[PDB]
């Protein structure tokens, strides 16, 4: 169940190892457009939160 | 370059780099300013001398 558009949620996450070589393997995706960073150097990060 | 896609990469270091050219650019030609300035003041104290 994921939260209506209304009243959304957040989702703090942190302490852990972040890999999204798993991202690529849901489903075709629609779209993957991204602003401040790459989708191939995302994991060559490291993230403040 | 960590961070950034080859396609976009280089437009943005193209508006980057020539922000600092136009800036020695700017720092020589007041350079070549103060080099004829200081010449003048040379010639004047070589007369003298």
């Amino acid at each position: 169940r994921f939260a209506s558009v209304y009243a959304w949620n957040r989702k703090r996450i942190s302490n852990c190892v972040a890999d999204y070589s798993v991202l690529y393997n849901l489903a075709p995706f629609f779209t993957f457009k991204c602003y401040g960073v790459s989708p191939t150097k995302l994991n060559d990060l490291c993230f403040t939160n | 370059f960590s961070r950034l896609d080859p396609p976009e990469a280089e437009v943005q270091i193209d508006r980057l780099i020539t922000g600092r050219l136009q800036s020695l650019q700017t720092y020589v030609t007041q350079q070549l300013i103060r080099a004829a300035e200081i010449r003048a003041s040379a010639n004047l104290a070589a007369t003298k001398m």
